[PDB]
């Protein structure tokens, strides 16, 4: 038994590792995603004003 | 990249009633039918999507070294689309590296299949 | 014999399953922190894309 729970608790937790791995992963790319989507709306709307002031 | 991609569709289609109703196959018949529906869905590509050369040479040799022979069918369209992101963000460098040198006669070097191979097992072990 | 090194290999599993999972947050911070850098500089390279083709 001391055989087979080492066994179980090794898997367990290192697949706990990896999935609070994943969601550190998951949490910084939905910062980076979120900054990216303002940097894009910001750039975008710098163009609009620009080509207002063209026109 | 492409040559054995080529031939197993080839063969794959070659076998085509066998997967679809005949239960009594070995896993040569069987193998065949698994990795050639690998590589269709693989080739199975939304609209205004291009994807860059060295985008589809990482992509075919993931596929072609059966480092994605475990993906089940229906999920490849998908991570296929998850290794391009992984292979964006997580590592440009490998991106660069393979389309630096893919004029050379022997593509895969040593320098480019390590960086490569290990990107995908990265991306093997970190996803799913 | 066989008691005292299954017990000894329980703890010690335990103890590389945590050297290892250190290593795989490491491996999974790391990641992180690329991945939101050059995505704030993929960010930073398409508005400038965007304001040249906007010039």
């Amino acid at each position: 038994e001391q055989l087979a729970n080492a066994r179980r608790d090794y898997e367990a937790e290192i697949a706990r590792a990896r999935q609070e791995a994943a969601k550190i992963v998951a949490q910084a790319q939905e910062r980076a995603k979120q900054q990216e989507a303002e940097i894009i709306a910001q750039a975008r709307r710098e163009a609009e004003r620009l080509k207002e002031e063209a026109r | 990249v492409a040559g054995k991609l080529k031939g197993e569709l080839a063969q794959f289609r070659d076998l085509a009633a066998f997967a679809q109703f005949a239960s009594d196959l070995d896993a040569t018949t069987k193998a065949q039918i698994e990795r050639g529906q690998r590589l269709q869905e693989l080739l199975k590509q939304p609209q205004y999507q291009p994807l860059p050369v060295e985008d589809q040479v990482a992509v075919l040799y993931a596929a072609t070294n059966n480092y994605l022979d475990d993906v089940p069918v229906p999920l490849i369209t998908k991570w296929r689309d998850d290794f391009l992101a992984f292979l964006r963000t997580a590592h440009p460098e490998v991106r660069k590296l393979i389309y630096d040198n893919r004029l050379d006669r022997k593509f895969p070097t040593p320098e480019v299949k390590e960086a490569l191979e290990a990107a995908i097992k990265e991306f093997k072990a970190t996803s799913n």
